[PDB]
């Protein structure tokens, strides 16, 4: 989920 | 008796001494000293000097950085545009009227300044709700074989405009109304008079449920599911140090976004729920201006939390501000 967290700007 | 009524206003000050005047015609120096109006003008000047450049730079760096023009960032630009409506559609007007001592634009300007100030505040509110829905759909993935594309992000922005228009327009057509509030320098929704001609009771209830309870449940659910998904994904992958770091960072941001949302709208919800319940009481114009302190300041700290704390925006902003090389 690390790639989805970067897309949403959370990580 | 604690107030003075009028055709299109309600001054929270009894007229037993004959000094109360219309907030559209004469200064209101009997409900607050002139320096208190200057302090009101001083705080509005603070929100303009801090709210405009931070929100304008957000729209400016998106034009200069191609990697910022992603569909998941459409709702963040909608938040910046909403804060700009709060600045020029309300903050600048309140700075001007406070220096006069009263609302000098009359009932027509009261509906204009009230429509735009309510619109900008509601677009920003529903933008934080849509942002939580988008992050819940993308991360938690509750929809089998779903890709969040550009067409979904446009609907998310249009959904905020519809919910805001379904909230700021009824006061212009007969459901509740816009009147000067507190120190009679800014206009907003009426919740201090039971004005039966416009059904203020059914509107405050509709506003408390649809535009506060529903957004609060959606944000807690979407972000609650997001913290649960991230914490359980890191539990099944404890060999990755970056996954453990991301789990703590994501959890810390959810706490900040949830607490900041409460600090923004819960004081406006509790005080307006007390003003509308224990109606007609000796409400001080200073007492009126403490939910507005937290809600109006969201034009400053929402970009700090949702833009400046974003790694992509912060890098592009430092580059733009430092002449293009950093
Ligand atoms: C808070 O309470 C204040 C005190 O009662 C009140 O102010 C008064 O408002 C009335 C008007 O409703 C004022 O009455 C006028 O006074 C002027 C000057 O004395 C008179 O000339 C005028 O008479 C007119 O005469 C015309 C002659 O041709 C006639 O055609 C007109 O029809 C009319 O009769 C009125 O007598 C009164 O002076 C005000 N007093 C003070 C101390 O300001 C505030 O409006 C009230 N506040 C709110 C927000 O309602
Ligand atoms: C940034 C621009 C702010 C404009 C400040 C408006 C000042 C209001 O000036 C008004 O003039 C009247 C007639 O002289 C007087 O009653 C008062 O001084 C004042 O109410
Ligand atoms: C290219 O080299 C850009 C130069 C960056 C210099 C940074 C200067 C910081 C200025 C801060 C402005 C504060 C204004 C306070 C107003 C009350
Ligand atoms: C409708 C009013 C004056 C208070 C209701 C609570 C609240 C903060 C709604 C935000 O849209």
């Amino acid at each position: 989920i690390l790639e989805n967290l970067k897309d949403v700007g959370l990580f | 008796m604690n107030g003075t009524e009028g055709p299109n206003f309600y001054v929270p000050f009894s007229n037993k001494t004959g000094v109360v005047r219309s907030p559209f015609e004469a200064p209101q120096y009997y409900l607050a000293e002139p320096w208190q109006f200057s302090m009101l003008a001083a705080y509005m000047f603070l929100l303009i000097m801090l709210g405009f450049p931070i929100n304008f730079l957000t729209l400016y760096v998106t034009v200069q950085h191609k990697k910022l023009r992603t569909p998941l960032n459409y709702i963040l630009l909608n938040l910046a545009v909403a804060d700009l409506f709060m600045v020029f559609g309300g903050f600048t007007t309140t700075l001007y009227t406070s220096l006069h001592g009263y609302f000098v634009f009359g009932p027509t300007g009261c509906n204009l300044e009230g429509f735009f100030a309510t619109l900008g505040g509601e677009i920003a509110l529903w933008s934080l709700v849509v942002l939580a829905i988008e992050r819940y759909v993308v991360v938690c993935k509750p929809m089998s074989n779903f890709r969040f594309g550009e067409n979904h992000a446009i609907m998310g922005v249009a959904f905020t405009w519809v919910m805001a228009l379904a909230c700021a327009a009824p006061p212009l057509v007969g459901w509740s109304r816009y009147i000067p509030e507190g120190m009679q320098c800014s206009c907003g929704i009426d919740y201090y008079t039971p004005h039966e001609e416009t059904n203020n009771e059914s509107f405050v209830i509709y506003m408390f449920v649809v535009h506060f309870i529903i957004p609060l449940i959606v944000i807690f659910f979407c972000y609650g599911q997001l913290v649960f998904t991230v914490k359980e994904a890191a539990a099944q992958q404890q060999e990755s140090a970056t996954t453990q770091k991301a789990e703590k960072e994501v959890t810390r941001m959810v706490i900040i976004m949830v607490i900041a949302f409460l600090i923004c709208w819960l004081p406006y919800a509790g005080v307006a729920f007390y003003i509308f319940t224990h109606q007609g009481s000796d409400f001080g114009p200073i007492f009126m201006t403490i939910p507005a302190f937290f809600a109006k300041t969201s034009a400053v700290y929402n970009p700090v939390i949702y833009i400046m704390m974003n790694k992509q925006f912060r890098n592009c902003m430092v580059t733009t501000l430092c002449c293009g090389k950093n």
